[PDB]
């Protein structure tokens, strides 16, 4: 039987906060140092030189993977 | 001069390239920064040259 009619209180208080980072926030990426390329030399069958900026080059990279390439002041 | 006139400790003889490079990319410290302030002929100490220092010490 029913004796009464009432209004339904509830305590919805969130007072605690637990947020956990999903895994992919910590995954790696590939980051690189970046300087302005002053020049480039490519050689595979035939050598080719491109010069963007002529200055005394303070750093030089050599990379052999497919074609021989030399990145000047890179 | 082929390369800036600087104490040679700043240079490295490059692998695979006939050339020297700077072991700090492109930064340069002048001779004055190797010696003490106002060091005669930039010198650890002004009294003597390297050998003079050796045999005085002995």
């Amino acid at each position: 039987m029913f004796l009464i009619h009432f209004v339904h209180y509830k305590t919805i208080l969130q007072k605690y906060t637990f947020k956990f980072k999903h895994i992919f926030l910590s995954i790696d990426k590939y980051n690189s140092l970046f300087f302005n390329i002053s020049g480039i030399l490519i050689w595979l069958n035939i050598i080719h030189i491109n010069i963007i900026l002529i200055k005394y080059s303070f750093f030089i990279l050599i990379n052999n993977f497919e074609y021989l390439i030399i990145l000047i002041s890179t | 001069l082929v390369r800036p006139d600087v104490p040679e400790d700043q240079y490295v003889d490059s692998w695979y390239i006939c050339t020297s490079m700077t072991h700090h990319m492109g930064d340069y410290r002048p001779w004055s920064a190797s010696a003490p302030p106002n060091a005669f002929r930039f010198r650890p100490f002004n009294e003597f040259d390297a050998k003079g220092r050796e045999y005085v010490q002995y």
